[PDB]
RNA sequence: UAAUAGAGGCGAUACCAGGGGAAGUGAACCAUCUAAGUACCCUGAGGAAAAGAAAUCAAAGAGAUUCCCUUAGUAGUGGCGA
RNA sequence: UUUCCUGGGUAAAGGUCGUCUUCCCAGGGUUAGUCGGCCCCUAAGGCAAAGCUGAAAAGUGUAGUCGAUGGGAAACGGGUUAAUAUUCCCGUACCUCUUAUAGUUUCGAUGGAGUGACGCAUGAGGUUAACUACUGCUAGGCGAUGGUUGUCCUAGUUUAAGCAUUAAGGCGAUGAUCUUAAUAGGAAAAUCCGUUAAGAGAGCUAAGAUGUGAUGAUGAGUGCUAUUUAGGUAGCAUGAAAUGUAGGUAGUCAAGGUGCCAAGAAAUAGCUUCUAAGGUUAGGCUAUAAGGGACCGUACCGCAAACCGACACAGGUAGGUGGGAUGAAAAUUCUAAGGCGCGCGAGAGAAUCCACGUUAAGGAACUCUGCAAAAUACGUACGUAACUUCGGGAUAAGUACGACCUAAGCAAUUAGGUAGCAUAAAAAUGGUCCAAACGACUGUUUACCAAAAACACAGGUCUCUGCAAAUCUGUAAAGAGAAGUAUAGGGACUGACACCUGCCCGGUGCUAGUAAACGGCUAAGGUAGCCGGGUAAGUUCCGACGAAUGGUGUAACGAUUU
RNA sequence: CGUGAACCUUUACUAUAGCUUGGUAUUGAGAUUUGAUUAAUUAAUUAGGUUUCUAACUUAUAGAAAUAUGAGGAGAGUGCCAGGU
């Protein structure tokens, strides 16, 4: 992968860095069966209230429709055609034509290459690609993009960069450290796909300037110390205030180390040790 | 200066329109009063703009 | 899908029944209370509606329901304060 | 929404007058297959059977259906009326279909697929309206006053869509049309699966150019009758006067090409194609002949006395045309066509108010303050420090030249001659340097007394959240978060970058611990760091509280303060 | 100044959204010993602790629904009562 770093000529583009795209097959517009126009969506619901904020208008884009259930394809091998571009997320996008003449899009792991022959099922071999339910992966593999109830896709990790560790195996369940870090239980017989993901250095990024910023869709964070009191619990700012409170969220919630997991969910049968500080 | 009325017209006709009034509950509402007090104009469609 | 039958909405800036139900006040504050089931909202029909032929009133011997005159500002209730 | 045209009139209204008006009265005026809608499609969005959730009223929401500033069949020129025209008329094209004829064969769906289908920045290159450079060529003048029948002057030399011809340039031979084998497509298909063995295949797109359209029309002018302010003007006739070269703007070629990452609408429309149930002239295609155009808007104002500001108001007011000279340019100024001379005027110019022009000597002594003015300004050259993140600082500072004629020179410019007080001769077009405070810098906000040191910001730190996530709005459903997944999301704090960021767990938060928590400095007492000069004369200024509500420096930056 | 009004803050007072705990209905069947109580270690009840099977119930996929399959589980969720915030 690669940092592209920048000569200052300007006072913004001392601390600008962008990735290098070498590791993609570049000069691509993305397959016109498999994507559609969609709006940019700013966080306002169905009501139209704002319900996160601080979501604007970034740069327009397209939707790939990526394919994170490899389930109803079992046994058909695929080739990899092309390594893509994704403004929707992360990773990059490697797109599979199936030897049926059925394609698709899946998230391009770590490593794999132009030509490579990808199959999923129980009786795929162990290659980096391939898709298998955790019960046929060896202990001591990193797999991603995990299921978390079957016939469900991938729903566990999935973004650039990412790994989980395989730790050990018993009765119905797989043990997984995710990471975040914590050490999960999996039910065996959801998939998973083998290897990390690729594009690592994407979080390596300096971003440079306030504009970027905009075009990615992030609209202005105003703090709480610069409001009034009526607008946030810590406002009164005269004179450089620290809100004269203990830190609280904008709708009075505490913020510095404030446990707000469900103290009864469900849930809470499948992990064993949860993550560290 | 730009002011408060830039007059458009689907903008009038869409929203204080009579089928914008009859669309709900507080419209009607007000078909009624205005026709009870006997008005002359009932809706903006009173006036002839499409 | 077919067959008929009954409804949609308006009218009464009136009345009745059911559901929702404040606030301005008084208590020289107010929090109980009061205002008050008031305004208003909503669902129903009628020409009246509702209710209506006692598992009741009540210590008198009466005998469905409703509306008046009296009982009576009485019996009680009320931060026993209003 | 008649304000448009014709005619008549002046109660009011027009900031005056009025014979006039957007005033009043009467009459008249808007002709569509090619324009804009309607229509077939969808963006955001709205409604929404069913399902689900709620005292009611409804709220969510799937299948669907509506929703343009978008995408889809077709036309241009000229003329005519007191006012209307790509709508009427003249001349000349094109697209849809109803029926029938004759060459005829697989048509048929709201279904499947392709096309439809898209970014920004940015050269360069191919032609070109308008426009001027020159010449022919027409028409008129040939000039009360020196010269002017010829290197004279003035004006014009125009003309589309469409059709026919061809083809700059781009994409192409890495495959763009096609011809068959296999078919895990969901209706199943002789199309799409573009997935694979072959091996026959270079064309597609395209401005522009020429002819035709067009001996047509238009046409400066010239010719008759009327009018007349003695100046031209109402009808009315007639008239290529080059469809010349050179230069070339703005499109356009171009949804191009080349690079970059922020990776840049959908379509159930249109075009193309495919098959089921059903059909085998029942249809459809390739042609010809005939006729079928829906319904509505169509006047006028539309940078303004006709829109929005109570007004006939110094305002706002979308988009396409944007002449000529100077110039790099749409700057400045002048001017053509065209449109106007602001809807109370006329005499006198007292003081004074307001907006400007000029100045002897002095040059910030005025004043809270070099406020306001003044001045600097361009092009081409020379020459440019400290400091620094090595990018900048910087147009640093500072200095020279600019006319005209001749000659040289591609041109900038050089040389000579000559002219002036001035020679980037008008206008437009930076004042600079030094020091300090704060903020990194672009930017944003107090509509209507604060444009800032405030906010935003890149960056960094802490904490929460394993996805029917946390969180937010709701009694809920449900939605957002998110068709996302810890290299993520949410919140708090600090604020580029550089050196540092210490001590304290008593109290209060959070799960005995935690201070990059609220806070303090007995629980622990704060670690690092933070007179001289200037002026003759200086309460100003410069040099000798407190560490993530941050401490101390810092290049560059600033309608900031001194 | 008025036993004015409104807003804001808090370790002012009093309610309450929301959050959280317990009990109960939804909610069944097993196994086991932790006990208390009642009489004679035994027997009859009952709170629990550690576990189990799925048919109630709820998560994933297909479906308009029905229904089926794969996993949780009498837990959770939702009412009512009570205790905190």
């Amino acid at each position: 992968m690669g940092i592209k770093t920048y000569k200052p000529k300007t006072s913004s583009l001392r601390y600008k860095t962008t990735l290098s795209f070498d590791d993609l097959s570049k000069g691509n517009d993305p397959l016109k069966s498999l994507t559609k126009g969609k709006k940019f969506k700013s966080g306002r619901d169905s009501s139209g209230r704002i319900s996160i904020r601080r979501r604007g208008g970034g740069h327009k884009r397209k939707y790939r429709l990526i394919d994170f259930n490899r389930r109803d394809k079992f046994s058909i091998p695929a080739r990899v055609a092309s390594i893509e571009y994704d403004p929707n997320r992360s990773a990059n996008i490697a797109l599979l034509v199936y030897k049926d003449g059925e394609k698709r899009y899946i998230i391009s792991p770590k490593g794999i290459k132009v030509g490579d022959v990808l199959e999923s099922g129980p009786n795929a071999p162990i290659k980096i690609g391939n898709a298998l339910p955790l019960e046929n992966i060896p202990i001591g593999r990193t797999v991603h993009n995990i299921e978390l109830n079957v016939g469900k896709g991938g729903q566990l990790i999935r973004s650039a960069g990412g790994y989980a560790m395989i730790l050990a195996s018993d009765g119905n369940y797989v043990t997984v450290k995710l990471s975040s870090g914590e050490m999960r239980l999996i039910f065996k017989k959801c998939i998973a796909t083998i290897g990390e993901i690729g594009n690592e250095d994407y979080a390596n990024i300096s971003i440079g300037k306030a504009g970027k910023s905009r075009w990615l869709g992030r609209r202005p964070k105003v703090r709480g110390v610069a409001m009034n009191p009526v607008d946030h619990p810590h406002g009164g700012g005269e004179g450089k205030t620290s809100g004269g409170r203990h830190p609280v969220s904008p709708w009075g919630q505490p913020t510095k180390g404030y446990k707000t997991r469900k103290k009864k969910r469900y849930s809470d049968k499948f992990i064993i040790k949860r993550r560290n500080k | 200066m730009k002011r408060t009325y830039q007059p458009s017209r689907v903008k009038r006709n869409r929203k204080f329109g009579f089928r914008a009034r009859m669309k709900t509950k507080g419209g009607r509402l007000i078909l009624s009063r205005r026709r009870a007090k006997g008005r002359m104009k009932l809706t903006v469609s009173d006036e002839k703009k499409k």
